[PDB]
């Protein structure tokens, strides 16, 4: 991307954090994607681009339910487990090595 | 946020725009690449008129709002910073590349995959050159001086300076030898005062083995010149950073005066105190005083009677060159004088100038000091201000030759050797990288072609000749007949470009490309 | 966000291509449909559509709701 | 009525043109030639202009018959420096002996000004006054020595030559008013009768109960002894040169100078000094430590006669005349002064250049008739 | 796209025009201000009422606002030429411009590359400039002859201006005033003072040096066999540079002490000076009432305030030295003269010194009937003092009145015989433009210039190299025979300073104005 | 060398025309073939239209540049003779003009390109025929 | 990290010790060697100017001699602290505060190099490189306080002089200069590299 903020400073980058920081963004909801992207560039430092692609994508897949007329508290629970399981699975595959 | 006043671009258009914007910046400066080139009058919004064949300088002055151009502005700039001569060309090559890159895109190629293609074909050329290049330092001493010059000259052929290019070249050659050492290979340009004033023609631009500065010589009665003071070791001069005025605190004051008692002592205090300094310098045994800050009416007169020509107020960089030029020490207080910290210069005169009531002064040395002063003159400001940057250009090519004695024969041939070598590896490439390599090498061909276009030769024609000849014989150096003369062969013709620079150039363009291409999304806002 | 510019291809008007327009169409059709998706079925309900003078009409006839509802946009 | 709003009335050309607001560039040129007519002759500023007026018309006419202006320009020079010679050759030279004549000139000069019916005592007024500093062989006589002081009120006739000289300042309102001392000795103190004025960062610190009056009562004397030394040197009338620097005659120093019956008069402008040292025969007094009885004068009378709401100073009985002008409207009080200057300058012309031609148009005509004949011979 | 907000670009055809028009335009402004039969132009600045008439090329160009680069280039070239030689200001722009005019011809209608037009010029210049040196005779030796030579330069460098009238008169003044220095090429040593009234022919050079500012409170209005101490020292409250010296006392009396204490320092310093034995003390600085009283009572005359330049002048006529330390008399060159009398220049007080020790500083008094005439006669003179001031530092001389350039014409027009193809044309063009100088010269006078110059060029063609334009009979007489010499540095400067102009411009193929603020 | 300069330079007007013109055959390119997509134009009058027929998209498109309008006329004539290929005829000029953009860069007079292009075309048509698999009604 | 205008997007340099600007803003430089092998780095923290860069008091004297006296004192007051540094036997004298004209002039005379007003976050990387240890006063300057690298030089990289202490096998902090043909690319490298370093 090539963002020329209202600042006049022209930038070009890929650090998804850096892009989502230059987009200003004021929509409450959509503004959280800016936050979780910043944290990702903290507790880790990389993947910033992706934390949002996913974060978004889930919200996308929640539409069908929310539309068909399902409680959100149920979709929230559903996703809650999904993460728990998915998180453990990564820990379960986290190939620790040293001289392996 | 701020949704309005915010536009977006992305490929279909976008890439065309950018590519074209580059191309267009180019179309302006292409007519300035060559020893047949032409300059461009640029005007500051304040009203300042400049005229210059220098790449960087031109593109810096074009107050332009197109983002891609803004980039080529720096591309020519960065190169000027690192080498000092690329400028005009680095952009040309860059644009050509872009047009080329674009062309492929409308045939189904990925922008980012072309990028990697170019970066590759490039690295190759850099090598096919790094191999064909020649060496100077390691070959001779009188020939190093010559080659080092034969570059400074070639480096000036595209400038108004060209007229007297013999002198301006041998001047740049010298100016650098005298402030950098064969071992460190470091030319610190603080050791070379590039000062210029008006008058005469550009021909009356000499090199000073000391420094200049503007001074009336403290007291009018003072002499105008300064002899080596009978059989002495040249001239000795005071280099002090203490004012010829009664010393004062640096914390407070309030010298409380109870009665006529003390006021009587202050009275005679300042009085002979001026003798305390005027004597002090006489003691160190000097000829002339160069004080950083001014002197009082009294202290001045004394410097007169005591045959002590003076120099009231002399800037930092000023005073400092007078030291390094004359081999002296920058003395703090007055009592810190001494015949051994003085300046052993070789002469001092108050230089006249037409009828200009200014009339500065000079400090010579005869023997190559560790400070040179290229003093440029011209019939009118612009000629000077251009000739100074023209001098600078060469001075840089002389610095690059000590930092890398490697030389490649330009005249466009240097770029033909790549285009030739890079294009060869294309046939072996096949598939997608084939289009890239062909492209990279193809853009390159615009460099010599442009030279032909400006010197009045059919582009396709000179290229086929330059390519054939530099193949039917050896991937050597056969350049364009830019001016005429017998025939090609930059060697005989003495056309030389420092290798170190050429690499940088043929990189800075491909890299810049490699950035632009990766841009597939744009978001500009206004100035709320 | 927000499409803009022109540069080449000087055209006496607007012109969106690809993603941009292709989504616009979908959004359009979507809105015009969603107004009357709450009138579907027995459990569906009618609506009042007031003009400028203040008068109105209440009706579930999807076709008259979409007729009465000023739609400006092709796909709408 | 100037841009500032000040109103003026006069026959002096150079002053009408000057204050007229002429706009065209080559038009402004006329004001400068009239300016120089004032700088050399001092009179005829009106005529010099009117001349260029038709001398230029002469070119308007000749330029029509295609004669290069540079032929007209260069020729006009020769036709002029030939006209001047004719003036001289017909000039009826006089000597400053002839007071009968010099008054006739100054008189026929101002016979075109508002002060025409008063030419009687005005015409010689100029003559005498110029000769009072003229000597004989002084060539250009400076008119700076003829201090004229105009004071509003009365009419034009109320203007006198004043035997001695005319000051321009008030006197004393404050402590003990003197304002008049018969047979007095004056002194031009360039000094300043105020408390201690140390030119360096002075300061009088206090830190004692009794020390109060110490500082006080002490300087109380500082002004006193200075005041005595004045009386002591037999200085009757004092003149302080306006010092904006730091006080002239302290309010206190007046109680003293009041008792001592010494009429003081402050704010004597610096440009006066030189002049006052003549008319008053006085002597400048840098310090007090140089204030001596010889550095004074033989004034027979000094008094601030209040002419009527006006108050003007006088030093009667003692190379400097001093005339006072009056009139009703400020336009007069001012105009007459310049209508006296035209006369005063008339004489200056004879001081530096003897002789005088029969004016009234006659010489103009003569040079015309002469050149007219010589023309046929070209 | 690129650029933006009012930036303007002029490519080839356009740029080239902008340029050519500009220069040609500038030149066609000052063509009338040349030639002994030339005219003046009146101008007026931001004050409106600030007119001025002049024949000084550089003057006009310096003032006249312009937006056109190519023009400013020419303007500026004029100020340069006006510097290093003080003259030729006009002759240069014109010859500069005419060369460009002659070039767009070789371009727009002959199709020759500008670079090749430069190629030719650069050669033509060599040849032209050369023939000058190669024909310039000098009289450095024989100081009694170079006086006659040098006086001619003024004689002719003054024609064209108002002074052309009484040129013979100013001719001497200039000459003499320069010789009275004979050295310093700095003309700030000659002070010009002007005052309205009477003919210009009344102007003079007081070989005794006149000065403004009267002396003393009422001192002797004339000194005798003056012995003057020229000095520049603090004369109103001393303590030179001890700053911070406060006077804390515990009683007004202890102030009263310190007060007279200061006024003592003055009687001290004033004394150390009286010890110099002088009948006149001139100080650059001022001198308040008291330090003056001292002098008025010692007979020593106090003539205060003469700034820096005002002293240096006196210190060159009287032969003294500046000084500011009276810590010991002697070792201080004291100045002297015969009289320091006070004179009056049309309603004004001045000090006519007399018989000074070889005055290497002089005063010229100009007298005109209007401020315009003075201010122009001011520089119209400077245009003389400057050349002469330079010719003493460059004894070489050459004959003008066309001759000079016409010689350089036959030079170039000759070396254009051995040349390549296209280049030759530029070369021929050079001599051509050069020839336009005598043309424009004769033009202003009013003769059939074409016809006259063709006669001139014909003599200089067929030998002679001495004939020139008698702009009066409108014939072509011998210049060396008519005392129309010109500084070699001058003409050489024009032929040079102009060629540079040309090259710098012909080389332009684009112009870019930025968003003016 | 040192010969004929060409003081004049509206060289740019050509490349300018080509680019402002090629941009036309750009918007069209997308609608060529069994994968070509239709355009939707809302006329100045407000009437809406949808189609793959080039000549009709260009016609109703509101093309502004003059040499750009030229494309609509060539597509117009493609309709008047063949009646089909109105899309292709344009896209051809699109890179045939780019062919000049490329050649004009190596300094070949356009009148050499123009006249040559003719011969290269009336030679191409013959190749069409020579390989044409004729049918009967 | 440090960014340098110009150069190839890979002509970037990895300094082993530490590299920093060139805050060296004073007269009398150009003397002082610009290169040492094992110099004795003095990571000093404050001042080195005559009249002091900041802070003051009042000096009131009633004796003419006292005036000239207090003066000679000022000077000696500086020079001492100044030689106090010389005494540490150093070759490189750095300070987060100024090094006045006189000061830098002094070391210049006795081939001792310096730099005033060093970047705060820099001295800390300087310490970690030559293993020095900041010192606020000149008095109790003990030798385990100083530091030494393998090589010091004052480069002219990308037309900008760069003081750099390269080679430091005892460092816990490196510095790296980045290059590029535009202030956008160098910028993207620095961010493209932080994303990597942080993942390593
Ligand atoms: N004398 C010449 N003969 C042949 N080639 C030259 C000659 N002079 C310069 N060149 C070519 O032109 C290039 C320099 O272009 P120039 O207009 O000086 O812009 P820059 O040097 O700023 O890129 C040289 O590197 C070389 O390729
Ligand atoms: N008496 C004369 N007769 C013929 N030419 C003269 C005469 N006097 C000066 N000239 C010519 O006048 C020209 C200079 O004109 P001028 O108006 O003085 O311009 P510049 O500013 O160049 O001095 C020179 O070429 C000189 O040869
Ligand atoms: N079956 C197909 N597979 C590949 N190309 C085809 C096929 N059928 C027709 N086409 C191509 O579609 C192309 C463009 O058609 P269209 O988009 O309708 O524009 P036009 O027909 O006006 O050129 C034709 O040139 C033809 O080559
Ligand atoms: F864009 Be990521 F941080 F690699
Ligand atoms: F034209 Be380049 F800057 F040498
Ligand atoms: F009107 Be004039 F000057 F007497
Ligand atoms: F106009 Be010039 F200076 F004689
Ligand atoms: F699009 Be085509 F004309 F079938
Ligand atoms: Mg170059
Ligand atoms: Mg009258
Ligand atoms: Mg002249």
């Amino acid at each position: 991307i090539l963002i020329v903020t209202s600042n006049q400073k022209t930038t070009i980058s890929n650090d998804g954090a850096t892009i989502l920081k230059l987009l200003d963004v004021v929509h409450p909801a959509a503004k959280t994607l800016v936050d979780i992207s910043r944290a990702q560039d903290a507790e880790v430092g990389d993947g910033t681009t992706s934390v949002t692609i996913l974060a978004g994508e889930l919200m996308k897949e929640a539409k069908p339910f929310l539309e068909e007329g399902i409680s959100s508290h149920l979709i929230m629970k559903g996703y809650r487990k999904a993460v728990s399981l998915a998180v453990e699975k990564i820990n379960e595959l986290a190939v620790d090595i040293t001289s392996e | 946020k701020d949704q309005g006043n915010k536009k977006r671009q992305h490929g279909l258009e976008a890439k065309k725009s950018h590519i074209l914007a580059a191309r267009s910046v180019a179309s302006i400066i292409k007519t300035s690449l060559g020893p047949r080139g032409l300059d461009k009058i640029l005007i500051s919004p304040d009203g300042e008129i400049t005229i210059t064949n220098d790449g960087a300088t031109i593109l810096s002055q074009m107050e332009l709002d197109n983002e891609i151009a803004k980039l080529l502005v720096q591309l020519s700039k960065s190169q000027d910073d690192e080498i000092g001569d690329g400028t005009t060309g680095v952009v040309v090559l860059a644009s050509a590349l872009l047009d080329q890159a674009l062309e492929l895109i409308q045939k189904g190629i990925h922008p980012i995959k072309i990028a990697n293609g170019f970066d590759e074909a490039a690295k190759l050329a850099i090598s096919k050159l790094e191999e064909t290049c020649d060496d100077i330092s390691a070959s001779n001493d009188e020939l190093f001086r010559d080659f080092l010059l034969r570059a400074a000259k070639t480096s000036l052929g595209s400038k108004i300076v060209s007229k007297d290019h013999d002198r301006f070249a041998e001047m740049a050659v010298e100016a650098v030898i005298n402030v950098m050492d064969k071992d460190r290979k470091d030319v610190d340009f603080d050791l070379i005062k590039m000062q210029g004033r008006v008058g005469g023609s550009i021909s009356d631009s000499k090199l000073i083995n000391g420094v200049i500065l503007d001074k009336d010589f403290s007291h009018p009665q003072m002499p105008k010149c300064v002899l080596p003071k009978e059989g002495s070791d040249g001239v000795k001069l005071a280099i002090l950073t203490c004012p010829f005025e009664p010393p004062k605190p640096k914390t407070k004051h309030k010298l409380d005066i109870s009665s006529v008692e003390e006021y009587q002592k202050l009275q005679t205090y300042e009085q002979d105190k001026f003798k305390e300094m005027i004597d002090d310098v006489k003691k160190a045994g000097a000829d002339v005083v160069i004080c950083q800050w001014g002197f009082d009416d009294e202290a001045n007169h004394l410097l007169l009677q005591n045959d002590l020509p003076a120099v009231r107020w002399v800037g930092g960089q000023e005073l400092e060159h007078i030291a390094i030029s004359t081999n002296g020490r920058i003395v703090p207080r007055f009592q810190d004088l001494s015949k051994d910290k003085l300046g052993t210069c070789s002469r001092i005169y108050e230089q006249e100038f037409g009828t200009t009531k200014d009339r500065m002064l000079i400090i010579e040395q005869s023997k190559e000091t560790k400070t040179v002063t290229c003093f440029v003159r011209g019939s009118n400001k612009m000629i000077v201000d251009e000739a100074e940057r023209a001098l600078h250009d060469s001075l840089c090519v002389v610095r690059n030759l000590v930092k890398d004695s490697r030389v490649v024969y330009g005249g466009g041939a240097a770029e033909v050797t790549m285009s030739l070598a890079v294009s060869e590896e294309a046939d072996k490439q096949r598939g997608i990288d084939q289009y890239a390599f062909r492209g990279f090498a193809q853009a390159l061909d615009t460099i010599p072609m442009t030279l032909a276009e400006n010197s009045g030769l059919d582009p396709i024609g000179t290229l086929s000749t330059l390519k054939s000849k530099q193949l039917k014989e050896k991937i050597s150096n056969i350049g364009v007949d830019c001016l005429g003369y017998g025939s090609n062969d930059m060697k005989e013709l003495f056309v030389v470009d420092p290798f170190i620079g050429k690499k940088q150039q043929i990189l800075l363009a491909t890299q810049l490309c490699r950035m632009i291409l990766k841009i597939d999304n744009v978001i500009i806002s206004g100035k709320d | 966000f927000n499409n803009s510019r022109s540069d080449t291809l000087f055209l006496g008007g607007e012109k969106i291509s690809g993603d941009d327009i292709r989504n616009q169409n979908v959004l359009a059709t979507m809105a015009v449909a969603n107004v009357v998706k709450s009138s579907l079925g027995p459990v569906g309900l009618d609506k009042m559509l007031v003009d400028d003078i203040g008068d109105f009409t209440v009706t579930n006839d999807g076709a008259t709701i979409l007729s009465l509802l000023d739609v400006q946009h092709p796909a709408g | 009525k100037t841009s500032r709003g000040e109103i003026i009335i006069s026959n002096d050309g150079h002053t009408i043109l000057k204050q007229m607001a002429i706009l065209h560039p080559v038009a402004r040129m006329l004001v400068e030639v009239s300016a120089a007519q004032d700088s050399e002759a001092g009179d005829g500023t009106t005529s010099v202009v009117i001349l260029t007026g038709a001398l230029l018309g002469a070119a308007e006419r000749l330029l029509n018959k295609g004669i290069h202006p540079t032929i007209i320009a260069d020729s006009f020079q020769s036709a002029a420096k030939r006209s001047v010679d004719i003036l001289l050759e017909m000039c009826h030279k006089v000597s400053l002996s002839d007071r009968e004549q010099l008054v006739r000139a100054a008189s026929t000069s101002l016979s075109s000004k508002i002060v025409s019916q008063y030419s009687s005592f005005l015409a010689p007024l100029a003559v005498d006054s110029v000769l009072k500093i003229s000597d004989e062989n002084s060539k250009n006589v400076d008119l700076n020595d003829i201090r004229l002081v105009k004071k509003v009120g009365g009419t034009i006739d109320d203007t006198e030559m004043i035997d001695g000289v005319v000051l321009t300042q008030t006197a004393i309102k404050s402590a003990g008013g003197p304002t008049r001392k018969e047979k007095a000795k004056i002194g031009l103190i360039q000094f300043q009768i105020s408390p201690p004025k140390p030119d360096t960062e002075n300061n009088i610190i206090v830190n004692d109960y009794r020390q109060m009056d110490k500082i006080l009562k002490e300087e109380r004397a500082y002004l006193l002894n200075i005041c005595k030394k004045i009386k002591k040197a037999k200085c009757n009338v004092l003149l302080i040169q306006k010092s904006i620097l730091r006080d002239a005659v302290n309010d206190l120093a007046l109680h003293f100078l009041s008792k001592l019956n010494i009429m003081v008069v402050k704010d004597i402008e610096r440009e006066e000094i030189e002049f006052l040292s003549k008319g008053l025969g006085c002597k400048p007094i840098a310090d007090i430590e140089l204030f001596t009885e010889d550095r004074l004068d033989s004034a027979d009378l000094v008094e601030e006669i209040d002419s009527d709401g006006s108050k003007i100073v006088r030093v009667t009985g003692i190379p400097t005349v001093s005339v006072v002008i009056r009139g009703a409207n400020n336009m007069i009080i001012d105009e007459t002064e310049r209508s006296l200057h035209d006369a005063l300058c008339v004489i200056r012309c004879l001081v530096k250049e003897r002789g005088l031609i029969a004016g009234g148009g006659a010489p103009e005509i003569e040079i015309s008739r002469r050149l007219s004949k010589e023309a046929r011979s070209m | 796209q690129i650029f933006g907000d009012q930036v303007t670009e002029e490519r080839a055809e356009n740029a080239r025009l902008s340029a050519f028009v500009g220069a040609i335009a500038v030149g066609d402004l000052v063509k009338s201000t040349l030639g002994p039969k030339g005219m003046d132009k009146l101008l007026q600045s931001a004050s409106s009422n600030t007119c001025m008439v002049t024949n000084d090329g550089a003057t006009i160009l310096k003032s006249i606002p312009l937006d056109n680069p190519a023009a400013k280039v020419l303007v500026n070239i004029s100020k340069v030429q006006d510097d290093e030689v003080g003259d030729g200001t006009t002759s240069v722009t014109v010859l500069s411009a005419e060369l460009l005019r002659e070039a767009e011809k070789l371009i727009d209608q002959s199709k020759i590359h500008p670079q090749t037009i430069i190629e030719g010029y650069r050669l033509a210049s060599a040849a032209a400039l050369d023939a000058l040196t190669k024909a310039a005779v000098d009289n450095s030796h024989d100081k009694t002859m170079f006086r006659e030579d040098l006086i001619h330069i003024a004689k002719t460098t003054l024609s064209s201006k108002i002074l052309s009238q009484d040129k013979d008169h100013f001719a001497e003044l200039a000459t003499n005033a320069i010789l009275r220095l004979k050295g310093s090429t700095n003309l700030e040593h000659i002070q010009i003072i002007k005052i309205l009234g009477g003919k210009l022919s009344d102007s003079f050079l007081d070989e005794g040096f006149i000065l403004a500012k009267k002396f003393g409170n009422n001192q002797p209005k004339r000194i005798e066999n003056a012995k003057i101490l020229i000095a520049n020292t603090t004369l109103d409250t001393d303590k030179v540079k001890i700053f911070g010296t406060k006077f804390k006392v515990d009683s007004t009396a202890k102030l009263a002490q310190l007060e007279k204490a200061e006024r003592e320092k003055m009687k001290n310093k004033i004394a150390k000076i009286s010890k110099f034995g002088i009948n006149t003390f001139i100080n650059r600085q001022l001198i308040y009432d008291y330090p003056e009283q001292l002098f008025t009572d010692l007979g020593i005359n106090s003539i205060e305030h003469a700034d820096f330049e005002g002293v240096e002048r006196l210190a060159l006529v009287t032969g003294g030295e500046v000084v500011s330390t009276f810590d010991e008399p002697s070792k201080c060159k004291l100045g002297e003269c015969d009289v320091i009398e006070e004179i009056m220049l049309g309603e004004q007080p001045f000090l006519k010194f007399s018989g000074c020790k070889a005055g290497e500083a002089c005063t010229i008094v100009l007298r005109g009937a209007t401020d315009q005439t003075l201010d122009e006669a001011e520089r119209s003179l400077h245009d003389a003092l400057s050349v002469l001031s330079q010719t003493t530092k460059e004894t070489r001389t050459v004959l003008g009145g066309g001759c000079a350039e016409m010689v350089m014409s036959k030079a170039v027009d000759t070396e254009a015989q051995n040349i390549d193809g296209k280049k030759s044309l530029a070369v021929e063009a050079f001599a051509r433009a050069l020839r336009q100088l005598p043309t424009i010269l004769a033009d202003n006078a009013g003769f059939d210039s074409s016809e006259l110059v063709s006669k001139l060029r014909s003599s200089i063609y067929n030998g002679i190299s001495t004939s020139g334009l008698d702009l009066n009979n409108g014939t072509i007489a011998d210049m060396r025979q008519l005392g129309i010499v010109e500084s070699y540095k001058l003409k050489r400067a024009v032929v040079s300073s102009a060629s540079e102009a040309a090259e710098v411009l012909l080389r332009v193929d684009n112009i870019i104005r930025a968003r003016p603020r | 060398n040192a010969t004929f300069k060409n003081k004049e330079k509206p060289q740019e007007v050509r490349k300018a025309n080509i680019i402002a013109a090629r941009s036309v055959a750009d918007a069209i390119r997308t609608s060529l073939g069994p994968k070509g997509m239709d355009k939707m134009i809302k006329t100045s009058r407000g009437e809406i239209i949808i189609s793959n027929d080039g000549h009709t998209i260009l016609k109703q498109m509101a093309i502004l540049h003059p040499v750009a309008r030229m494309l609509v006329e060539v597509s117009a004539a493609q309709d008047s003779e063949a009646g089909d290929g109105t899309t292709s005829v344009v896209i051809l000029t699109g890179a045939l003009l780019g062919a000049a953009e490329r050649l004009l860069n190596k300094g070949i007079h356009p009148t050499i390109i123009a006249d040559s292009f003719q011969s290269a075309a009336k030679r191409s048509v013959d190749i069409l025929l020579e390989m044409c698999h004729k049918v009967s009604l | 990290i440090k960014k340098i205008p110009g150069g190839a997007m890979e002509e970037s340099l990895f300094i082993n010790g530490v590299a920093f600007k060139k805050t060296f803003s004073y007269a009398g430089f150009e003397q002082q060697p610009k290169k040492f092998n094992n110099p004795k780095i003095l990571s000093l923290n404050v001042e080195l100017e005559l009249k002091a860069e900041k802070d003051n008091a009042e000096v009131r004297v009633e004796h003419v001699e006292d005036y000239q006296a207090i003066v000679d004192a000022e000077w000696q007051l500086i020079f001492e602290k100044l030689r106090q540094v010389e005494e540490t036997g150093a070759n490189i004298v750095l300070s987060k505060l100024p090094i006045g004209d006189l000061a830098t002039q002094f070391f210049a005379d006795r081939n001792i190099f310096c730099a005033g007003r060093v970047s705060a976050d820099d001295m800390n990387r300087v310490i970690q490189a030559v293993g020095g240890s900041i010192q606020s006063t000149t008095s109790d300057i003990k030798p385990e306080h100083l530091g030494t690298c393998a090589l010091f030089e004052e480069m002219q990289i990308g037309s900008e002089r760069y003081n750099l202490f390269q080679g430091c096998p005892q460092a816990k902090t490196c510095t790296l200069l980045l290059r590029g043909g535009a202030e956008q690319v160098i910028a993207e490298v620095e961010r493209s590299l932080h994303d990597a370093i942080m993942i390593v």
